[PDB]
């Protein structure tokens, strides 16, 4: 039921990641 | 002083940048993701996935143009210096 | 990288006038005072009037402390720069 | 002596007046 149909993955993690790291000091 | 200078940077390179395509106040999707790529290069890694660039951009697009006004370019970079600015707590 | 070179001129200016009076990441209202009359030199006029650079920051201070945030100097920043590049554009 | 006083607000203005301006030349 609950296919791979979610082609609108959050690929906006492969840069956020950046953000991320960054926010992880506060 | 520094702020000034700092700020007019940001406003001409943002400003030429909108003028391909946009209109001076406003970065197309296009422009949007070269000025990343280009620029942010080192805060942000490259974006080929022009599906983002789109993403974030509409995430702030108040204009809904498939643009980003200079007012939402400034938003934008608040969160990011921020980011940077908490980073920076421990350079 | 003409973006991120104004990113952290900004981080590093905040820092060093918050490093003095704040926690770094906060402008106490004699930070703010010297830091706005110093960095905006042209933009704005010498605040001379303390209770005018404790209403600017009150005007902003979500965080209801007293000393601004760098996200609400980030905000300020915003509207500054937005008007500059308004007025700056539209000569 | 006396001197017109800040009813005009003036405290604000003697600042932001280039701010209004700022915004009046959109």
């Amino acid at each position: 039921k609950r296919l791979r149909r979610s082609a609108h993955a959050r690929k906006e993690t492969e840069f956020l990641r950046l953000k991320r790291t960054r926010l992880g000091l506060e | 002083s520094e702020l000034e200078k700092a700020v007019v940077a940001l406003i001409d390179v943002f400003h030429q940048y909108s003028g391909r395509e946009g209109d001076k106040h406003k970065l197309k999707k296009s422009e949007l993701k070269e000025l990343i790529n280009n620029e942010l290069s080192h805060f942000l890694e490259e974006i080929k996935e022009q599906e983002v660039v789109d993403k974030v951009m509409e995430t702030l697009d108040s204009d809904g143009d498939g643009e980003c006004d200079f007012q939402e370019f400034m938003a934008f970079v608040a969160m990011i210096t921020t980011a940077c600015h908490e980073f920076f707590e421990h350079e």
